[PDB]
């Protein structure tokens, strides 16, 4: 049994449409538990000025009850069964998901259906919510990391979609009306642009059949059954600093356009990514890790973390790092991140790329480790790639990637680029946007 | 000689640029630029001017006066014979 053989033997994942246009898939193993959901092709940048965080807002009651069954029916439902019922929104994905005993993929593919078609908007309920949205607002606050990026993403994709945050504007929270909410589902929320995902020990002809049952009301109109294409946004080299030295470590992400999920590039930019890797305080490995970068950071004690990134969208994307350190260190972090990005396009090794390479498939492997996860991989694939890819197609990819590719599509991403840029914290020894840009070629 | 990171204590600010690739060097010369160099001008001018008309003046006066006491006093010659 070696990997590749353990890579063509893995059952595939099973694809078929409902006349409505909805999407049904799964790939189906041995286990008596299972996980099912409905990934659909929403988010805040579908949104605009007006309903902004609407998405979040409709997450917040997603569970809170349908018109068939009120709040309390459907919960103890859901619990006294043992199945577990979560859910997510971001900027371009929405995602509700549940965890269960095989047994009970059908009346799970029931529940699913009447969360995305009849969620009961209880007018009381959203004024409740509406008071929660406003306290993890709050909470999230105070995670730099996640201050960081929504700053890096309002800068990078400024004047665009994109430039909003998931959860959305307080004024909007304080504002969304019962009506807003309910546009929302029913402008996004369709067949079309979701995705049925099972896995675990479920039939696909079973689960396909639940599916026509409950998934229904087709469209009559050709506007009802076209998915939207998105208006382009704009990335922009700039900076965002917001600073408070009251703080005690700064976080700060660099980063420069992406291109988008369906570009091949992408597996080299993952490889690339793998080459420099990540790292925090409590790695043991210390200062023998393979990550130049991260060797630095011990030696030098240039930082508390850092992390590499290449976040795909639709037709654009960012790809940079991110890392937090003492107001005092800022300066050589940044330099020596920015140098190994230079020697990432000048110079990177076949031995490097060979390492990265292995650590990138035993990472994509790791994303399959569970029900939940390939649950998810399916329903992010068919909703991004319009098909599942299997671990032997990228692993086939992942093989064919060298030195000098790599060298190639990063020269192409990243040299002499105009970055974005987004510090928080005490920043004052993080030098300006000039000399980082210049830190943008030679190496 | 090494000062960034100690100098002050700040917060609460936040401050957003552009690359200078996004941006034009020179925008706005008519609408912005040249107002501007007036408004300058202008506040400054009758603070600046005036010494240096004045020191002008007695530039020319001084200048003019010695050149006059360089000419012949016909009132020395009258009776002259």
């Amino acid at each position: 049994a070696t990997y590749a053989q353990t890579l063509q033997n893995i059952p595939e994942t099973n694809v078929t449409t409902l006349d409505n246009g909805l999407r049904v898939a799964s790939e189906e193993s041995s286990q008596p538990t299972c996980t099912v959901g409905v990934w659909i092709g929403a988010g805040s940048r579908y949104e605009n000025e007006k309903n902004n965080g609407a998405g979040y807002f409709v997450e917040h009651l997603a569970f809170k009850g349908t018109k068939k069954r009120p709040c309390a029916a459907f919960e103890k439902e859901v619990e006294s069964m043992g199945a577990h019922f979560n859910g997510y929104t971001s900027r371009e994905q929405t995602a509700f998901y549940i965890k269960a005993l095989s047994k009970d993929m059908p009346k799970v593919v029931e529940l699913l259906a009447d969360v995305v078609q009849n969620c009961a908007l209880e007018e009381s309920q959203i004024e409740k919510e509406r008071g929660v949205i406003l306290q993890e607002l709050k909470e999230m606050d105070n995670d730099m990391t996640n201050v960081t990026f929504d700053y890096l993403h309002a800068t990078a994709f400024q004047g665009t979609a994109l430039a909003r945050t998931v959860e959305g504007t307080t004024e909007n929270i304080k504002h969304l009306t019962r009506a807003d909410l309910a546009s929302y589902i029913d402008t996004h929320f369709k067949a079309p642009r979701m995705v049925l995902a099972a896995a675990g020990g479920i039939s696909h002809k079973e689960l396909v059949d639940a599916a026509r049952q409950h998934f229904s009301g087709v469209s009559f109109t050709y506007k009802e059954d076209a998915v939207p294409i998105l208006p382009r946004c704009r990335f922009t080299g700039s900076e965002i600093r917001a600073r408070d030295d009251a703080l005690p470590v700064a976080h700060v992400a660099l980063a420069v356009e992406g291109p988008g999920w369906a570009d091949p590039d992408n597996v080299v930019l993952h490889v690339a990514n793998a080459i420099i890797g990540r790292y925090d305080r409590t790695f043991g490995g210390g200062k023998h890790l393979s990550s130049r970068l991260a060797a630095l950071a011990v030696e030098h004690k240039l930082c508390h973390s850092f992390q590499t990134f290449n976040t795909s969208y639709s037709d654009t994307g960012l790809f940079g790092f991110h890392f937090v350190a003492d107001p005092l260190s800022i300066d050589d972090m940044m330099f020596c991140a920015q140098g190994e990005w230079m020697r990432l396009c000048t110079s990177t090794t076949e031995s490097e790329v060979k390492r990265a390479k292995n650590h990138l498939r035993s990472a994509m492997v790791a994303q399959l480790d569970g029900t939940t996860p390939v649950c998810e991989t399916i329903g992010s694939h068919l909703l991004n790639y319009g098909r599942r890819i299997s671990l032997e197609e990228w692993d086939s990819r992942i093989s064919a990637v060298d030195a000098r590719m790599v060298r190639d599509v990063c020269s192409k991403y990243i040299y002499d680029k105009c970055p974005a840029l987004a510090a928080v914290g005490p920043i004052e020894q993080l030098l300006d946007y000039n000399r980082i840009r210049s830190g943008m070629y030679w190496i | 000689g090494i000062h960034f990171g100690n100098l002050a204590r700040v917060r609460h600010i936040i401050t957003y640029s552009l690359s200078p690739f996004e941006q034009r060097a020179i925008p706005n010369i008519f609408s912005d630029a040249l107002p501007n160099v007036w408004r300058r001008f202008s506040s400054q001018v009758f603070k600046v001017a005036p010494p240096f008309l004045g020191a002008y003046l007695l530039y020319s006066w001084g200048t003019q006066e010695f050149e006059r006491l360089k000419r012949k006093n016909p009132a020395d010659y009258e009776n002259d014979q």
